[PDB]
């Protein structure tokens, strides 16, 4: 039995859980209408969480509302924060969010999300407020993809594709179950390291000794060069390319790499970053890296990228 | 190597006030 073990690694918010969900959609018939119903509350919760996160950031970043009236909605939001913990988003709550998301001050703060920590499901949910606020609303599969869930252990998914048995593990941030956790690192066919390209312009936070991209690099450096992984494919998912492309128009890559003398085209930057990662591989004669530029929330893109990742696996054990 | 630690620390930093339990 040729059985394939895949381990997802990468900093938090790099798209790991999304890739997992994406395998369920692409290779395991997705989510049934029942399951979609179960994420109703999650969608509502994340929406509430997302708008709160911006509101709270306004206080810290010292940004006034566009219209002074919104102060009431801010106060109203915290009162109503729990309203959706079952089913409906009351009409009253939807208007609060609608009016806040509209406001010029809130927006200025949303533009400045590099200056704090705003999740990338935020605008997806908020721009579709009108749609999700209907009482009859059933989450679409794209809505489920965009859900942000706390996990407290190892996430696993399994499927059969091209006559091969795939087991994929997103080992969490919790070693609160070692051994099973350590095992996820054992007998791996391919490691898939995710990088949020769009982190390149994030401000150096007060709890960091280097920016997020270099943290991702340091991490990749150690995975890539670990003697345990000599016989394991290293696959690099430079992810969030959609966001990266928009950002790079405005924020120079020199923000992330001061020494960078290239240009702020999507093409030239993405290539520079790839090089920064791939140069970390210190065994180039005995190992090569498989870089892919992905948008993990885009089912069609992932299908294609994963299809290609599989083709290499097939062509691999036909040699070895 | 402190290799397992480094990973543990990295992947845990994922905006928990903006995620929800299931
Ligand atoms: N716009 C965009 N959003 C993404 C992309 N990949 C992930 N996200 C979102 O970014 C956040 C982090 O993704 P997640 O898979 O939870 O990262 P993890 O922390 O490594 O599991 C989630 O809100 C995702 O829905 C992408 O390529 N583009």
């Amino acid at each position: 039995a040729k059985e394939v073990k895949l381990l997802l690694l990468g900093a938090g918010e790099s798209g790991k859980s999304t890739i997992v969900k994406q395998m369920k959609i692409i290779h395991e018939d997705g989510y049934s209408e029942d399951e979609c119903k179960q994420y109703k509350v999650v969608v509502y919760s994340n929406t509430i969480q997302s708008i709160i996160a911006i509101i709270r950031a306004m206080g810290r970043l010292k940004i006034d509302f566009g219209e002074a009236a919104r102060a009431d909605d801010a106060r109203q939001l915290f009162v109503l924060a729990g309203s959706a913990e079952e089913g409906v988003m009351t009409p009253e709550l939807a208007g609060v969010i609608k009016r806040l998301w509209r406001d010029g001050g809130v927006q200025a703060c949303f533009s400045r999300s590099r200056e704090y920590l705003l999740n990338d499901s935020a605008s997806y949910y908020l721009n579709d407020l009108d749609r999700i606020s209907q009482s009859n609303y059933i989450p679409t599969q794209q809505d489920v993809l965009r859900t942000r869930v706390k996990t407290t252990g190892i996430v696993e998914t399994h499927f059969t594709f091209k006559d091969l048995y795939f087991k994929m593990f997103d080992v969490g941030g919790q070693r609160s179950e070692r051994k099973k956790w350590i095992h996820c690192f054992e007998g791996v066919t391919a490691i898939i390291f995710c990088v949020a390209l769009s982190d390149y312009d994030l401000v150096l936070a007060e709890d960091e000794e280097m920016n997020r991209m270099h943290e991702s690099m340091k991490l990749f450096d150690s995975i890539c060069n670990n003697k345990w992984f000599t016989e394991t494919s290293i696959i690099l998912f430079l992810n969030k390319k959609d966001l990266f492309e928009e950002k790079i128009k405005r924020s120079p890559l020199t923000i992330c790499y001061p020494e960078y003398t290239g240009s702020n085209t999507y093409e030239e930057a993405a290539a520079y970053i790839q090089c920064q990662f791939e140069d970390l591989n210190r065994r180039k004669d005995t190992k090569e890296i498989y870089t892919h530029f992905t948008c993990a929330t885009d089912t069609k893109n992932v299908q294609f990228v994963f299809d290609a990742v599989t083709d290499v696996i097939i062509k691999n054990n036909l040699k070895e | 190597e402190d290799f397992f630690s480094l990973i543990l620390r990295s992947q845990a930093k994922r905006m928990d006030e903006q995620r929800v339990l299931l």
